[PDB]
């Protein structure tokens, strides 16, 4: 019943053990806690279905169906690229897919107000695997070079190197011909993913799903407001 | 517990009829010397008695201190927890041994008298950098090099299993491993082979992330890596790399490219230290074999220099049945075309066409996988 | 679970043998030729080791054991052919056709008959054939019948010759280890009785093999370091002509057979001995044989070289007796002076340094008795050729100022510095033996006696040490005249000044402290023969100690030298000799357990141990007997030095858990001397035991116990780190451990380990485990510790110089006749090989290889290279001739 | 035929160990107790001895005293400050100012002086052990042998030559060449060799965190080292911890300059080190500062170049003695064929010439496994070769 990092009452006299107080934090909750990232659904979601149907292939097969790749002989993916201009829905995206599949996302930014739950120092970046592997259906996700080297230190741990799966990380920038050759590498990367500027048909229905939430007058003319 | 080292024999023989009689002499006769104890003095139980004694001597509130000297007259200056540090004495139960400066002890709360000793939880660090179980298949899984894994079973392999040939010979092995060609060529691949083969200790560490961004913590970090490498037993280091070091410039390092420099210092010096090393090989590899210190690449800090050439096309059909080997390959395709498709592809290629082809085939729901998924795979991967 | 198709094994041996009752009678062919069919295809599809899973060895006797139970005993008509077809197949799977009560019925079906020649269907196959029936043979037929009718009917008279091929049938087949399985069957084969079986396999042993003798040879020493009386009686005399019959090895002899002369026949070792005189081959093995027999094991032999042909082989006799006597002098003239030894050491009283500076000022310790200790500043760094010139004065300035067992003391340290010598030892002790002193005379004189030990030439047979002793009517000059004569004479067994002794035991002089000490002087000298010196000594005790109830003067002294003279036989004769010989009150049969237990030094026979416990436990003993059972531990303190290396592990695990924790009297007062008899080799499973109960001082009891732990913990030599645990020890011993009583004991601790850098072989187990004596000259401290009255009058006489017998420290020696090769050698950890892979992986130390003359240490055996081949004795024996042969381009 | 009989006799004796074993008390697997027999000590005595009149006496550090008076000023760890006075069984002497001393927690008075702190990273670099090598593995370089070892040990073995003479001999020497030329091999022979205290000091262990807190260890360094009779102290790789001053524009490397410089105090003037002697091994000696290279701190000056023949040669009887080879091979050939090599290449020329030997099933090499060694060594490795721009040290 006693429980490694786990609070308790105690005696003063004779420091005698008196209850086990409740509970207080994973190392994790107080992390997201403070990043605060936008939860999102499927249902906010402003036409960009083509590309759910690619991250689900990628994402969401290897979890509930992992047998599935057996079948064909083949490894499971772990790394995605999201690329396109800024604005486009890779937060919510990779915030959803993890929202719909269960996992903890956990993206890493590199600051200093994350550094006290991972660690004193965490002289690598490999720490965070603790908590990854605790919480062993994680996705990890990553912003637009700390983050290049990043990722190529994640990558060569999930090489073959760690044995836990389920652990997967996304990496969301714009302009990929700049980025490394060693990120290049094509057996590195699994899948990569551009998400265009929309059109007059997927400006429609982000001010459909916008407009939800405000107090219209009837007769609007949407399609004029999009064009 | 260690009583008698003597287990040669290997058959029926009165020797070992007659040294086991004779662990029955010092059993026999001295267990007819274990029964007078409790049977002339009582007087206690010494099972728990004297133990409880020890228990009622140390208090409950049991706190914990930290060794940073010893004066040998059962007393030193040991360090609070709060800092403010006592001069208090050492009792007997203290087993004065297990006692270095920087130790964590157990003191008196009434007087701090050092106590006990405290087993330490280590340091995360170590299971970080430590690989825990075999990652992957066999050499077996290679294929096509055929030669160059006889370097590293020889300069790796044969010296932990054999320490014979070496004694026959009158010589050491060589110390330094190295590996280097084009980005892709399996690398690390064979790294992931040697891990299954070995039973030594595996440390494994990227050349990116040797840098940081105070000062000196890259040396220290160089300092304490080669004290956990030393500090358990037989063991291989693998370097993953080390280019990086010296290519990219990163500005979360305070120090320039002369704080990189004297990191290189500090790892010139933990190759070919002085100091007596132990048995703690090193592998190491790179693609840009040319930017590097040459000091580093000498013979003496590293023996064997190991080049991986780009794979031609007879060995690329035999990867091609390595990566193929599990799947339901459907009778249209035809490998011989997919070999000339790029006239330089690496291993990582053949499986990266295989595994998006896969991927195609999972679009369509299908089981085996056909030829357009090769001509639409081809375009996909390489072309871009 | 596939199972069908292929049975035809469960099928057609299913059938044809519940068809065999069907085919015996009336039907004649289908009876011999299936049973043909039958035996051919059981021999064939059972020779092969790789399928042990037959499929009509594990089939068959589902019904065809009720078959042949109705096929062999049933039929009642058995002719001469349809036997060697039935009890040929019938026999083979009978070890596992019936369960564990087989080993009654082994002969329903093979006493029927033998068929022929039972080892032509046992040719290829092994041991699941016959073998493993004929070890249920062995185990329990043969014991049934061989334990009270050896000399009978067939199941001895064919069971001699059928464990005659099946012996030779181990060294038939293949030459693996089960050459070493034979020696199995000529054991469990007529285990007392063991002459009849290896007279059958001594010959065939002799046709066997030239190399296969060796791990065969070492497997029946081991067997013979031990056993019950009537094994290690037959076994070792069976051992000897083993490398003589068939082996020509020959130069391990007198070493080994050390071991085979006392319980066996005194005699035989003397006939031995002709074996040694018979093989008079050269120079070299004859050398090196009868290097050992003068001061390496025993002495009493320098009588039986002076036959007709003395020119040099026979005249070898006087270089054996006192010329390598005097390369044991070279060793420290030439070879000592040269490495680290100068002419004075002295620092270890300079070692004796800083406790004027810890803890305050110093300049305290004034007591009288250190000087006692500082005796030894001289004395104990003065062996191996330490002579001093004006450097005795600390024996000087204090010979001539009081405490007149110092003045026997420093005149008595003169022969521990003048060691193994005859040439000046006489002339050294005369420039301070003319003082007109009875103290001075007779120490020094009684340094005359230590200075020609080991030599017996003509020093004193009644030249010195009787014009000593004829002075007497008064102290030391009738005390001290007597013991360095058998300490000198030790090795001797002269019988003239034996009876120039046995006056001092029959004078019945009212001098008990040389009475005592007369049977510690007559009893070194024999311990066979002369019953006359038994019976003077117990006529004394019936005159002496039947009138009296009063102290150990008489125990610790007059039984010693009985046991001395009744030392080393296991065949429980001289129990009843001596113990049915003082039958009396229990304070004079305190001898009970003497002659009993002091015959059996080295030997197993934990029926004596049970008898060593059992009868006096503890029984509460309200201050009766705690002296005999101080005694009782004092015999239990052998059994324990000369099994060698075995099974001396939890001999420690338990010797601070027995005693001396929670005993009442024998282990907090005495049995310490458990770790003071049995070594001195050094291991901390004690050497870190014994100063939990050490520097627990635990002064309530007499506390001198504990102190007279403290020297005699320190009786460890190859000396070590200890310093720490014992100059802390007398670092605590200034302000506590009062000198009053002890300033002579904590130097003497500190003094003992390192008397001088080397000559630390006193342990009683030189080549592998062989007693050289040892225990003569050792035993009788030991035994006059009873902690009392003797550490300042009476035990001044013993705790100097009681071991002398100190056969120096190294083997590294050349011994060519010209003396110019140094050696090719190569120390390491004691031997690992039993038996393994061809060549036997010998040891693991190859770390250290030297040359010269250095040190030997505890746990070492020296091996070699360089193609020399060390042709000489090839076991132990540190004066390897080393001559070279070269026959390997 | 004991065949189970000998296996249940060995295993029941084996277990009955344990069966007894448990009986005695090693047990109960601990967080950091003795054994239950080992602690005897206090149990009964000195439980009530060595506690109940024994004391903490906490210690502190003083300021300073007075005149007249003892009326001392202490200070502690956290705490205030007080004015506090000595004991009866020490004298006020040895209770000299700037000193740690025990004091008792009611009275505050002073028990017994402490040695002073020698933070214990400066500790740790002590060497306590020596290394095996000896100045006959480092042959080739005999005469920098002699003129390293007339300056390391003579005035220390022999302290009578030089003052008899009425000479002061030198205190600081560098040792500088190419990578794998055997300098710091060199040393091992020293730190083999000598007696007094070896400090081994690696210039990249130096580079601190803070600003000057590595010339503070530079300090303790040269105060644990002044407390010694004689001292060695040696460098390596000292262009780690100083190459000169440059400083323009924005500062740049200034944070190792002052711990140099701190060195170079320590080294120089105002009642120097005495009998501590100093020995730098470095790569490239141009980098350095003019100051440093003074006389007085480096005087003896050692070039380590490559051998001319016979000191190779010398290096393959050195490194080829202990293994198995043809008899009637030479070496002079094998050196004719190396014009510039170091000792640490003949080594591994040795050492993979050997492997030639293991590669098919050969127990001795041959001469032409070691031409099999120089064309793979030498010249197919031909490409890094680590030697031409360190021949010019740039
Ligand atoms: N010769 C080969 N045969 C089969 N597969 C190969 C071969 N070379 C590479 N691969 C595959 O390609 C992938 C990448 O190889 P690897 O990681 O060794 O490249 P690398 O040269 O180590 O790259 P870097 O060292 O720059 O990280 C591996 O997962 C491996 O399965
Ligand atoms: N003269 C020599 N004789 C034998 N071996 C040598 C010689 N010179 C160098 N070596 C070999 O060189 C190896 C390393 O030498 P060392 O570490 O002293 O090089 P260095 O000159 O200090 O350069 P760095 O500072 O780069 O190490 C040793 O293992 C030694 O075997
Ligand atoms: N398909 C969409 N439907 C609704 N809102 C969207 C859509 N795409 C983007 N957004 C808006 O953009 C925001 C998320 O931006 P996103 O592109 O995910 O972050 P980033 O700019 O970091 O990639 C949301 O607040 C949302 O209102
Ligand atoms: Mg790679
Ligand atoms: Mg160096």
């Amino acid at each position: 019943d006693v429980t490694p990092n786990c609070r308790v009452a105690l005696r003063n006299d004779s420091y005698t053990l008196h209850k086990i107080l409740p509970n207080k934090v994973d190392p994790l909750v107080s992390l997201m806690m403070v990043e605060k990232v936008p939860d999102s659904t499927y249902e906010m979601i402003g036409g960009l279905d083509k590309q759910i149907k690619e991250i689900k292939e990628v994402i969401e097969l290897p979890v509930k169906h992992p047998e599935l790749f057996e079948a064909l002989g083949i490894a499971q993916p772990k790394g995605v690229l999201l690329y396109g201009p800024p604005g486009t829905g890779k937060t919510l995206l990779a915030r959803a897919v993890a929202h719909h599949t269960d996992c903890t996302f956990i993206r890493v930014s590199g600051s200093e107000l994350v550094q006290k739950f991972i660690g004193e120092g965490a002289r690598m970046v490999r720490e965070l695997f603790v908590m990854a592997r605790e919480h062993a259906p994680s996705i990890i996700f990553m912003d637009e070079s700390e983050v290049q080297r990043t990722m190529l230190e994640l990558l060569n741990q999930l090489d073959g190197f760690e044995a836990t799966k389920n652990i997967k990380v996304i990496m969301a920038t714009n302009r990929i011909d700049i980025l490394d050759s060693a990120l290049l590498r094509p057996g590195r990367i699994d899948r990569k993913i551009e998400f265009p500027p929309p059109n007059e048909e997927a400006r429609l229905d982000i001010l459909k799903i916008h407009s939800r939430k405000m107090n219209l007058t009837r007769g609007i003319n949407l399609r004029k407001i999009a064009e | 517990a260690s009583k008698l080292p003597l287990v040669t024999p290997h058959t029926q023989c009165r020797l070992k009829l007659l040294k086991l009689e004779r662990i029955k002499d010092y059993l026999l006769m001295e267990e007819e010397f274990i029964r007078n104890q409790e049977q002339m003095k009582p007087l206690e139980e010494k099972q728990e008695e004297e133990r409880s004694k020890v228990d009622d001597l140390r208090g409950t509130p049991m706190s914990v201190g930290t060794l940073e000297e010893i004066i040998d007259d059962n007393h030193a200056i040991v360090s609070t927890s709060v800092g403010s540090e006592h001069y208090v004495s050492i009792l007997s139960f203290v087993d004065k041994d297990l006692l270095e400066p920087g130790c964590s002890v157990l003191l008196n709360h009434k007087v701090h008298a050092v106590i006990g000793v405290l087993m330490d939880d280590t340091d995360p660090l170590v299971t970080v950098m430590k690989v825990e179980k075999a990652p992957q298949e066999t050499y077996a899984d290679i294929g096509g090099l055929d030669n160059q894994i006889q370097e590293i079973k020889e300069s790796v392999e044969l010296p932990l299993t054999h320490p014979e040939y070496y004694e026959e010979m009158g010589i050491k092995p060589p110390k330094g491993v190295i590996l280097y060609g084009p980005p892709g060529t399996g690398k690390t691949l064979l790294a992931k082979a040697v891990a299954n083969q070995t039973s030594a200790t595996f440390l494994r560490v990227v050349g990116s992330e040797l840098i940081q961004k105070y000062l000196g913590d890259g040396p220290k970090l160089v300092r304490e890596l080669f004290r956990v490498a030393e500090e358990h037993a037989p063991s291989i280091v693998f370097i993953d790399e080390i280019d990086a070091i010296g290519t990219k410039r990163y500005d979360s390092n305070s120090g320039g490219e002369r704080e990189i420099q004297r990191t290189m210092l500090e790892l010139l010096n933990q190759l070919d230290g002085f100091d007596s090393r132990g048995d703690v090989k090193v592998i190491m590899a790179t693609n840009r074999i040319e930017t590097l210190d040459p000091a580093l690449i000498r013979p003496g800090r590293i023996d064997r220099k190991i080049e991986f050439p780009l794979p031609d096309e007879k060995t690329k059909k035999r990867i091609f049945q390595i990566h193929t080997s599990r799947m339901t390959l459907a009778d249209d395709v035809t490998l011989d075309d997919l070999i000339m498709a790029k006239d330089d592809l690496s291993g990582a290629d053949i499986k990266a066409i295989c595994t998006e082809a896969g991927l195609m085939a999972l679009r369509e729901r299908r089981m085996k996988v056909t030829n357009e998924d090769f001509k639409k795979s081809k375009e996909n991967v390489l072309y871009k | 679970m596939e199972e069908g198709g292929r049975d035809k094994a469960p099928v057609q041996p299913q059938q044809s043998p519940a068809a065999a009752p069907g085919g015996t009678d009336e039907k004649p062919s289908g009876k011999e030729r299936r049973d043909a069919g039958d035996k051919d295809k059981e021999q064939e599809l059972s020779e092969e080791d790789k399928q042990l899973q037959d499929e009509l060895e594990m089939l068959v006797e589902r019904l065809g054991e009720k078959d042949t139970s109705l096929y062999r005993p049933a039929l009642e008509e058995l002719r001469r052919q349809i036997r060697s077809s039935t009890t040929s197949m019938t026999s083979v799977p009978k070890p596992l056709k019936f369960l564990r009560p087989h080993y009654g019925k082994l002969k329903e079906i093979y006493e029927n008959m033998a068929p022929g020649e039972n080892k032509r269907f046992a040719a290829d196959i092994i041991s699941v054939l016959a073998m493993t029936m004929s070890g249920e043979r062995e185990c329990l037929k043969y014991r049934l019948v061989g334990s009270q009718e050896e000399l009978a009917s067939w199941g001895h008279e064919y069971v001699r010759h059928l464990a005659g091929e099946v012996a030779k049938e181990w060294q038939e087949l293949d030459d693996a280890e089960k050459v070493q399985r034979e020696p199995l069957l000529t054991l469990v084969k007529e285990i007392v009785p063991y002459n009849m079986a290896h007279n059958a396999e001594h010959e065939a042993c002799d046709l066997l093999m030239e190399i296969e003798q060796v791990d065969m040879l070492e497997k029946d020493i081991d067997e013979n370091a031990y056993a019950k009386v009537c094994l290690y009686l037959t076994s070792c005399v069976n051992y000897v002509p083993e490398p003589e019959n068939s082996a020509l090895l020959r130069c391990a002899l007198g070493v080994f057979r050390k071991f085979s002369r006392f319980p066996e026949a005194l005699r035989l070792a003397l006939m031995l001995n002709d074996m040694e005189l018979v093989e008079d081959i050269f120079t070299s093995c004859k050398d090196v044989v009868v290097q050992k027999q003068m001061a390496f094991m025993l002495g009493r032999h320098g009588v039986f070289l002076e036959l007709s042909e003395d020119v040099e082989e026979y005249e070898d006799l006087t270089e054996i007796m006192s010329n390598v006597q005097l390369n044991s002098n070279f060793l420290a003239l030439a070879r000592e002076l040269d490495i680290m030894e100068p002419k004075v050491p002295d620092d270890i009283y300079k070692t004796h340094l800083e406790n004027n500076r810890f803890g305050g000022s110093g300049s305290q310790v004034d007591s009288a008795r250190m000087n006692l200790a500082s005796s030894f500043v001289n004395g104990f760094v003065n062996a191996a050729f330490g002579q001093d010139k004006l450097l005795t004065d600390d024996g000087n300035k204090w010979l001539y100022k009081n405490k007149d067992h110092g003045m026997l003391s420093a005149a008595a340290s003169l022969g521990m510095i003048l060691l193994w010598d005859v040439d000046g030892g006489l002339t050294q002790i005369d420039k301070y033996l003319y003082s007109s002193e009875d103290y001075i005379k007779s120490g020094a004189l009684l340094a005359c006696g230590i200075v020609n030990s080991g030599v017996r030439n003509e020093c004193d047979p009644a030249l010195a040490l009787l014009s000593d002793y004829v002075l007497h009517n008064s102290n030391t000059m009738r005390l001290g005249s007597i013991f360095g004569l058998g300490l000198a004479y030790a090795g001797s067994n002269r019988e003239d000044v034996l009876t120039l002794l046995l006056p001092v035991m029959g004078d019945s002089k009212s001098s008990m402290e040389v009475a005592g000490v007369t049977a510690l002087a007559c009893g070194m000298i024999a311990v066979g023969s002369c019953n006359g010196d038994v019976t003077s000594t117990i006529l004394q005790t019936i005159m002496e100690k039947s009138e009296t109830e009063l102290k150990d003067t008489y125990a610790r002294w007059l039984p010693l030298g009985l046991g001395l003279n009744h030392l080393g036989k296991g065949e429980a004769i001289e129990a009843i000799l001596a113990a049915l010989e003082v039958v009396s009150e229990p304070f004079r049969s305190f001898a009970n357990t003497l002659v009993d237990v002091c015959a059996y030094a080295g030997s197993g026979n934990v029926l004596k141990v049970q008898q060593l416990l059992h009868i006096c436990s503890e029984h509460f003993d309200s201050k009766e007997k705690e002296e005999d059972k101080d005694k009782k531990e004092k015999k239990d303190k052998d059994k324990k030095e000369a099994p060698a290396d075995m099974g001396a592990h939890q001999g420690v695990a338990v010797l601070g858990i027995a005693l001396i924790a929670m005993g009442e009297e024998i282990g907090a007062e005495m049995a310490l001397r458990t770790f003071g008899h049995l070594l001195r080799y050094g291991e901390p499973t004690l050497r870190r035991a014994v100063p939990l109960a050490l520097a627990l001082i635990s002064v309530s009891n007499p506390r001198l116990n504990i102190l007279d732990t403290l020297s005699k913990f320190s009786h460890d030599a190859d000396p070590e780190v200890s310093y720490n645990s014992i100059f802390a020890m007398g670092m605590v011993g200034s302000g506590t451990n009062n000198a009053r009583l002890a300033a002579m004991l904590r130097q003497l601790a500190q003094y003992h380990a390192k008397d001088p850098n080397n000559l630390f072989m006193v342990r009683l187990a030189q080549g592998l485990t062989h007693l050289g004596k040892g225990t003569l000259t050792l035993c009788p401290y030991h035994s006059d510790r009873q902690l009392m009255s003797q550490v300042a009058v009476a035990g001044l006489l013993t705790v100097l110089v009681s071991f002398l017998d100190v056969r120096n420290i190294i083997l590294g020696k050349s011994h060519y006749v010209l003396y110019g090769l140094v050696a090719a050698m190569q120390p390491r950890m004691l031997v690992t090989f039993d038996e393994e892979l061809r060549p036997l992986p010998v040891s693991v130390r190859v770390g250290q290889a030297v040359d010269v003359v250095g040190q030997a240490g505890k746990p070492k055996t020296i091996t070699g290279f360089q193609t020399h081949t060390t042709p000489v004795l090839l076991a132990h024996g540190e004066r390897a001739e080393l001559a070279t042969e070269e026959f390997l381009p | 035929t004991y065949s189970r009989q000998i296996k249940q006799v060995e295993d029941d004796i084996q277990q009955l160990l344990k069966k007894i074993n448990e009986l005695t008390g090693i047990k109960e697997s601990d967080t950091g107790l003795a054994p239950p027999a080992l602690w005897d000590l206090a149990a009964d005595k000195q439980t009530l001895q060595s506690e109940q009149p024994l004391q903490v006496a906490r210690c502190t550090k003083i300021i300073n005293a007075d005149s007249e008076d003892p009326k001392y000023i202490i200070n502690v760890k956290q705490f205030a400050k007080f004015v506090v006075d000595l004991s009866d069984q020490v004298a006020p002497t040895d209770i000299e100012e700037g000193m740690r001393v025990g004091v008792d927690r009611n009275k505050y008075q002073i028990h017994i002086p402490l040695p002073p702190k020698i933070d214990p990273t400066v500790t740790m670099m002590q060497v306590e052990e020596k290394p095996d090598v000896t100045y006959s593995d480092v042959g080739g370089c005999k005469e920098q042998i002699e003129k390293l070892r007339e300056v390391v040990e003579t005035p220390l073995l022999h302290p009578e030559r030089f003052v008899n003479l009425g000479i002061e001999p030198p205190k600081g020497v560098l040792l500088f060449g190419p990578p794998g030329t055997g300098k710091t091999l060199c040393a091992r022979a020293v730190a083999n060799r000598t007696d007094a205290c070896f400090i081994r000091v690696i210039g990249s262990e130096l580079v601190q965190k803070y600003v000057g807190e590595g010339a503070r260890m530079v300090r303790e360094l040269f105060e644990m080292a002044r407390t010694k009779k004689a001292c060695l102290i040696f460098f390596d790789e000292i262009d780690a911890i100083g190459g000169a001053r440059f400083d323009d524009g924005a500062g740049g490397d200034n944070e190792v300059q002052r711990t140099m410089l701190e060195l170079i105090n320590q080294l120089d003037g105002f009642d120097p080190r005495g009998n501590i002697k100093v020995l730098m091994a470095t790569n490239r000696p141009d980098t350095l500062d003019p100051a440093l290279m003074r006389p007085g701190r480096l005087d003896r000056k050692i070039e380590f170049s490559l051998p001319d023949l016979e000191g190779r040669t010398h290096i393959f009887k050195i490194h080829a003695r202990s293994m198995s080879v043809e008899r009637d091979i030479r070496f002079e050939l094998l050196a004719r064929l190396c014009p510039n090599s170091t000792g640490a290449e003949i080594r591994s020329v040795c050492t993979e010439a050997g492997m030639f030997a293991i590669r098919a099933r050969r127990k001795i090499a041959t001469e032409k496994d070691f031409l099999e060694a120089v064309n793979k060594v030498i010249k197919s490795y031909a490409k890094f070769s680590a030697t031409p721009r360190y021949m010019t040290y740039n």
